[PDB]
């Protein structure tokens, strides 16, 4: 699990900072930095496909133009009031990230879990019935009544 | 042979001709008879005329006889001259072995094989036993080589170099029988080197670690540990002796039987060096230098610096990027200059094989995209060049962040999994081949059935490649 | 479904092979980091550029008996190991 | 010249290991040839393998009438090429007249053996008395004279092998006729140069050998595993 | 007979690979061969081994 979280955090930071830097310009709010660098590439692990990279399904009714209300900043505009970001550099970036996390990195964790289960099972019953000693001793140690009456004793 | 020896011996004239009896018992394989009734009475040994019979035993593959001769006395360095080696490598050297040596020199070149090609070029036109051992070993003699190997001094280096030569000559594709025998003999000598060094370590650690580091006055011009590396002999290094040597060289001054959290805690709090929390087994300024010299803490300081560098790069790129560089961009250029100096130092001290490593390739690539980002970034008052500079820095940040994986391979826990991660690329490429075939087939069929004569290339590739690609993450084309 | 759950099976099989060789390959790779960190005599990373100038300072101005002793030591366990081979 | 088969190599290696474990001297001829060569090599090997813990003592006792290059000093010499062995940590060279005199050192050697065999040192397990074992493996006049000079004295503890020249003729028979029968059948190629007037003397030598068979013991052929030298001594 | 162990042995495998590469020797790398495939008049050079 910790190997998975290390690799996923590295890919998540790399994609999030690259996308936030390519799209927008000088975000000054820390909350909308961390909602766009950490949170949305995190949701792309459950199959969300990060949204504002397409330039044909991007509407300006979800912007702010300056940080005044809740919504994110716009992607930074042209002199023609057109989005500046290249689709040919952000569509394959999202595709490489989505391949790398949602398929390679999860199906590797499946393989490692299967290998660890395949090892530890012949030792597992031994470790369980070794742990059985501690519950047997903590339940045979006290001479006790029913639990909600123990306060009386 | 026994009938001929009983006839030759009882002539009563050549009972004094022990040379003739010895040549007769050498031409046949009579080992027991020659030992039992030539060398028994010790009534006449000269020790200097045994050279003709020695050369005869060498050229005819008589290993038990050369064992008996060395047991009863001969010095090989006294025996060997340059004329003997030219007679071996010139006349008694095969031609098919030389052809396999040519094919190996053409297709699978190496430093040791360049050395043995140079020495065989020398002798077909000063370490005697080692060259005779090379001669015996690349003929696949397999039993004369053991007899000479027991006589050598640098026996670990000899076994490792022989394993390297035979593993290279096993890669030649024609005459697969000789490749099989050379592979078996390679495995035998690498087994021999490992099993001898485990004894040399299981008696005395300090003298075994003295053995590991010596160059043998240009044996092949390299070292025991280096010859184990260059042959990819990873069982010689996965043994606990060399592992103990490496860990004792990794912690350095600090003893290995102290816990790691004390070490990193003394790393973060510097004037805590002068206390009784770390053990310096393996007055105060010596404690200071013995801590801040070791490889462990210079590595750990370096990774803390690198995480701070990545946070600075991210802050500059997302929150403070104006038409003129402010102060944290200038600190950023200073830190990238530090990284550039380190990498050009490592290129200078390695050479061309620096470029063999993939991480040094993408390392050079990241530095090049950084200076390209600078030369797009300094052209102010032009919006397109400034936005292009920031896009170049974002892709560069992707490279700099992905290098952190190769940084953290040294860990006892993460390490073997990151090394495991590169063994998966053939499954990934099989997946991508099959997925690309199905994706192209479905995309062209759907675009042809639905629409008619699309003329825009972008809306061809958004509808043939991109949407069937998104159907891998569960999108169900609409 | 078919093509992703096949990749899962192939990853699981490759992990099931390479793990007993994996620690050997890792501690073989350990040599390269140990040698690149024990090769240079160096200060803390962000100060290394200072030592770079010191190396520039260099370009501003410009048979052994114990080895025989340790080889002779090696020969004794060589003989002991050969005796052990022929003893087994 | 000297025939050393690997059994004798193992035996003498085990012997010098026993000498190192017990802290014992080894007396020998001290020349460079053959058996003294191999003993000196194994002395240097056990020295070079450990470098401490009671570095063993090898006394060589040479004749000085046979030494080739001789230097008179008070100042160290440098003897290079009888030739002396390199590895003996102590040498003693006896004095006499002309060159052509072997069997000269046997007098002082056996006199010293008698003196240690009567020397008292109560810090031991032999009841004091510093035990002495005499070993013979090859052959010659010097071997028979040494064994009879030892067994004529008390406390010799003579030990012989079962392979060699005179080791066979003492191992195998355990009067005049049997001695002649075994000596012509085990050493045929020396008797062609031997007059009978000293062959009867050699029969007297072996009779005085077998006078005391309790002070003699033997190493055999089935006894060829490990720790056979301790079992003999 | 679907006797696939008689063909999975190195002798018949060597026979099949020597019949598959044909004139070109087997101990040359594949990228030289495909590179000489794309550039036709490069056939006359010392990059492929016709042993
Ligand atoms: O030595 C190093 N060089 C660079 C580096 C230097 C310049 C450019 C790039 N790059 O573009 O990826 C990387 C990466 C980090 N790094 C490092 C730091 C601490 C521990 C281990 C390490 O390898
Ligand atoms: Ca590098």
């Amino acid at each position: 699990v910790f190997f998975f979280l290390f690799l996923f955090a590295v890919w998540m930071v790399a994609f999030g900072v690259a996308r936030q830097g390519i799209l927008r310009q000088n975000e000054q709010r820390w909350r909308w930095i961390f909602r766009s660098v950490i949170y949305e590439p995190y949701l792309a692990m459950f199959g969300q496909v990060p949204s504002d990279v397409d330039s044909t399904t991007y509407d300006f009714s979800h912007c702010t133009f300056s940080g005044n209300e809740s919504k994110p900043l716009c992607v930074e505009l042209d002199e023609h009031n057109l989005p500046r970001f290249p689709e040919w550099i952000t569509i394959p970036l999202v595709c490489i990230y989505m391949l790398s996390t949602n398929i390679l990195l999860v199906n590797l964790l499946v393989a490692m879990f299967g290998y660890t289960v395949g090892i530890v099972q012949e030792n597992n019953d031994q470790v369980w019935k070794f742990q059985r000693y501690f519950l047997v001793q903590e339940y045979c140690n006290r001479l006790n009544i029913p639990f909600p009456f123990v306060v009386f004793a | 042979s026994y009938a001929l020896y009983k006839a030759f011996s009882t002539n009563e004239q050549d009972k004094d001709n022990w040379n003739g009896q010895l040549k007769l018992l050498l031409e046949w394989n009579q080992l027991d008879l020659a030992s039992d009734e030539i060398f028994t009475n010790d009534r006449r040994w000269e020790s200097a005329d045994l050279q003709e019979v020695m050369f005869t035993a060498l050229i005819k593959d008589r290993p038990k006889f050369v064992r008996l001769f060395l047991e009863n006395g001969l010095n090989l360095q006294k025996f060997l001259t340059n004329e003997v080696l030219t007679e071996l490598f010139s006349t008694h050297f095969s031609t098919l072995v030389y052809r396999n040596l040519q094919i190996a020199k053409n297709s699978y070149n190496d430093a040791l094989l360049t050395f043995v090609w140079k020495l065989v070029a020398n002798f077909r036109r000063r370490h005697p036993l080692q060259a005779l051992f090379i001669w015996a070993i690349l003929q696949n003699k397999k039993e004369l080589s053991k007899v000479i190997w027991e006589q050598t001094k640098g026996c670990t280096l000899a076994a490792l170099g022989a394993s390297k030569l035979l593993k290279t000559l096993a890669k030649v594709k024609n005459d697969i029988n000789a490749a099989g025998e050379s592979e078996e003999l390679a495995n035998e000598y690498e087994t021999r080197a490992v099993e001898l060094f485990t004894e040399c370590y299981s008696n005395d650690e300090d003298l075994a670690e003295q053995l590991l580091v010596y160059s043998c006055e240009a044996w092949g011009g390299s070292n025991c540990l280096e010859l184990a590396v260059e042959a990819t002999d990873q069982h010689f290094i996965a043994q606990p002796g060399v592992q103990n040597f490496l860990s004792k060289q990794w912690y350095g001054e600090i003893s290995r039987d102290t816990k790691n959290w004390k070490i990193i805690l003394c790393l973060f709090i510097i004037p805590l060096v002068g206390c009784g929390l770390v053990s310096f087994r393996k007055k105060l300024l010596w404690y200071y230098v013995a801590f801040f010299t070791s490889p462990f803490v210079v590595f750990s300081w370096n990774v803390v610096f690198y995480i701070a560098f990545l946070l600075l790069f991210a802050y500059v790129l997302l929150m403070d990027f104006h038409s003129v560089p402010h102060t944290p961009e200038l600190i950023l250029y200073a830190l990238v200059f530090v990284l550039f100096c380190d990498e050009v130092r490592q290129w200078y001290m390695n050479g061309v094989n620096y470029f063999t490593d993939l991480w040094n390739v993408m390392d050079t690539l990241g530095l090049f995209y950084f200076i390209a980002g600078i030369v797009f970034r300094l052209h102010s008052s032009n919006k397109s060049s400034l936005y292009s500079g920031r896009v170049i820095f974002c892709l560069d940040y992707i490279i700099f962040t992905l290098r952190l994986i190769h940084i953290f391979t040294v860990s006892r826990n993460l390490g073997p999994k990151i090394i495991m991660l590169q063994r998966m690329l053939i499954d990934v490429f099989f997946f991508l081949f099959l997925f690309a075939v199905w994706m192209v087939a479905f995309g062209v069929a759907r675009q042809g059935i639905l629409r008619q004569n699309e003329q825009r290339w972008r809306w061809i590739f958004r509808s043939v490649i991109y949407e069937p690609y998104l159907a891998m993450f569960g999108q169900v084309p609409s | 479904i078919l093509l992703v759950n096949l990749l899962v099976a192939m990853f699981g099989y490759t992990v099931g092979i390479v793990q007993e060789n994996n620690d050997q390959v890792w501690k073989f790779q350990r040599y390269f980091l140990v040698q690149e960190y024990c090769n240079r005599l160096n200060i803390p990373f962000p100060f290394v550029v200072f030592a770079y100038f010191y190396m520039v300072v260099k370009k501003c101005f410009k048979f052994r008996n114990e080895d025989n002793e340790t080889l002779a030591w090696e020969g004794v366990m060589k003989e002991n190991y050969l005796v052990k081979i022929n003893t087994k | 010249n000297f025939a050393l088969k690997p059994r004798m190599r193992k035996i003498f290696s085990r012997l010098i290991y026993i000498a190192q474990s017990k802290g014992a001297w080894i007396l020998t001829g001290g020349t460079h040839y053959g058996l003294m060569k191999y003993i000196g090599e194994v002395v240097r090997d056990n020295t070079i393998s450990r470098n401490s813990e009671e570095n063993i003592v090898a006394i060589g006792i040479a004749a000085w009438g046979m030494v080739s290059n001789r230097d008179t000093l008070i100042d160290e010499g440098h003897f290079s090429a009888y030739i002396l062995d390199n590895n003996h940590t102590h040498l003693l060279l006896v004095d006499n007249g002309c060159h052509g005199h072997p069997t000269v050192e046997a007098k002082l050697r056996n006199q010293l053996e008698k003196y240690i065999s009567e020397r008292t040192s109560q810090d031991s397990n032999y009841g004091g008395k510093i035990p002495i074992v005499c070993f013979a493996q090859g052959g010659g006049r010097e071997t028979l004279k040494a064994i009879n000079t030892s067994v004529k004295s008390k406390i010799p503890c003579v030990v012989v092998e079962g392979s060699g020249q005179i080791a066979d003729v003492i191992a195998s028979l355990v009067t005049s006729s049997m001695v002649k029968e075994k000596l012509v059948r085990f050493l045929p190629r020396t008797v062609s140069r031997l007059p009978e007037e000293e062959i009867e003397s050699w029969i007297k030598w072996l009779k005085e050998i077998l006078e005391s068979s309790h002070l003699l013991t033997v190493i055999k052929m089935e006894e060829a595993g490990d720790e056979i030298v301790s079992n003999a001594i």
